[PDB]
């Protein structure tokens, strides 16, 4: 995640393992229980979208669920590449370039990259949008796995 | 276990057979438009009489929650 | 590992017993699962092939592969020092000498050698390329052992 | 126990047993060409006549996933 | 341990109780198992030979097994001694005295002498000699308790 | 579980009928006016005959406390 140092800045710091752990026994306990999504959204916060897929790629189980929420996740960043265009001419030299669905997603972009676009002022919050289509996901998800 | 060996028993339920198919190709490591072509293949195929004629009916474009929700009683 | 201190250098800090322990964790309850993978890649941040040695080391069980992997690792640095050969001329005093499969694989180098080649300016990152080589003998072993 | 004494039983797997040898090996402190020398030499040898007769087909110069998939049925 | 503190100097400090702990659960667990040399050559970092009787000497059970060890600490030090003579005429107020294989094993040094030797430029490495005969006399008893 | 299934047994106190219900209740993310209209409309509804007896008779304007204070005798 990125965090804010003693020195007051915004600097990246890993993850916890017990933080990971308890990530895996939530999954592992109430599987698709609706508990399950202010939970992320706790765990998540702060978080980068490499951390997010860490999270995602770390789970066992479930795999239909997994592969319906990848596809979600695709789903809405092809959404974020339709509805946000690519800028007009060259980026220049003096500035950094706008994300694509797959930045967002954690794909195309770098962390140095992913730490660029929200410490830099505006920043802008790249979690939060893969949040929300965690969470939408999660929302489809829970609605089809209730019985 | 290859990916060919997963099958729909004459019993069991899609769905579990769905997250076996996902799992197994979770170990797969082919291109995204191979592991594609397996999705919309392989899956149908391999899956028993009863969901079979239910799939078929469902068409192409088909997503996963209505082809879950499509073979439920099955 | 080589992680930054407060004053805003990079120095070396030990591994965590309760790090230590949840390697050894993973490995007893997933064995050659896919999700050991992004798990190896969460623990190994910011590590040394030193530590990446001890890792392997501390493994008990599962010998066939452990030996799969050693020979793999072997391969990938004899494919090291193949496709970068050594250069020309003696060593000069105003530098640190180039590594060989052997100093990625930590075998030839000392940790105060890891730490000249990952510290300096330009950095070398002989990690990253141990753990690519971990990686591909991570894929040989859950190719092999899908059943 | 001995590295001598580990053999492969007549209906226990190449796998199980491979596993064994460099579990046993791992506890051999020697010289690696020697070590080297008794992994192309001790583990056929001690390897079951049915798998034996396996590996006798694989020849020379071969590595321990083909090994381990070479005997897999037997 | 003697361990290097922020301000860039090495500083003694105490080793933990969950560290004690994780040693104690090691040897209750695997017992003479190999995977119990690279575990202790990790928690041994950085430690003193005093810590090193600690550890000893906190064993519980395998008492012909820690006897075994004793006399070979005894005999790799009786050998130190043998190897290395005592220096030619009196102690120079300038300096500090070498070691013996006693000093070695910890037991006719005290820690502050011990934190001379290692942390006075040269160093002596003290640690590293007890260790190889350590592990040396762990290779004597894994080979012994093979069956 | 859908949440017109979700209904009260004949022996089954109402309390654990209500725990249930806002579990339910909890998985569906409609507007809050028809949440509301489900929670006049179909709680009293399933309810068994013995409660729903006793419900009518605390007539409208009741509160959770009230109601589940209502139908513990039941």
């Amino acid at each position: 995640p990125i965090v804010q140092n003693l020195q007051g800045q915004m600097v990246h710091q890993a993850i916890s393992p017990r933080t990971l752990n308890a990530w895996v026994k939530v999954v592992e306990e109430k599987a698709f229980s609706p508990e399950v999504i202010p939970m992320f959204s706790a765990l998540s916060e702060g978080a980068t979208p490499q951390d997010l897929n860490t999270m995602l790629n770390t789970v066992g189980g479930h795999q239909a669920a997994m592969q319906m929420l990848k596809e979600t996740i695709n789903e809405e960043a092809a959404e974020w590449d339709r509805l946000h265009p690519v800028h007009a001419g060259p980026i220049a030299p003096g500035q950094m370039r706008e994300p694509r669905g797959s930045d967002i997603a954690g794909t195309t972009s770098t962390l140095q990259e992913q730490i660029g676009w929200m410490t830099h002022n505006p920043p802008i919050p790249v979690g939060e949008i893969y949040k929300r289509w965690i969470i939408l996901g999660l929302n489809k998800i829970v609605r089809m796995y209730s019985p | 276990t290859s990916i060919l060996d997963i099958r729909q028993g004459p019993k069991e339920p899609f769905r579990d057979y769905v997250d076996r198919f996902y799992k197994t190709l979770r170990a797969e490591q082919a291109s995204q438009e191979v592991k594609n072509w397996m999705t919309e293949t392989l899956l149908v195929q391999n899956a028993n009489p009863d969901c079979k004629t239910i799939l078929k009916a469902l068409g192409p474009g088909a997503t996963l929650e209505e082809m879950m929700t499509a073979c439920q009683g099955v």
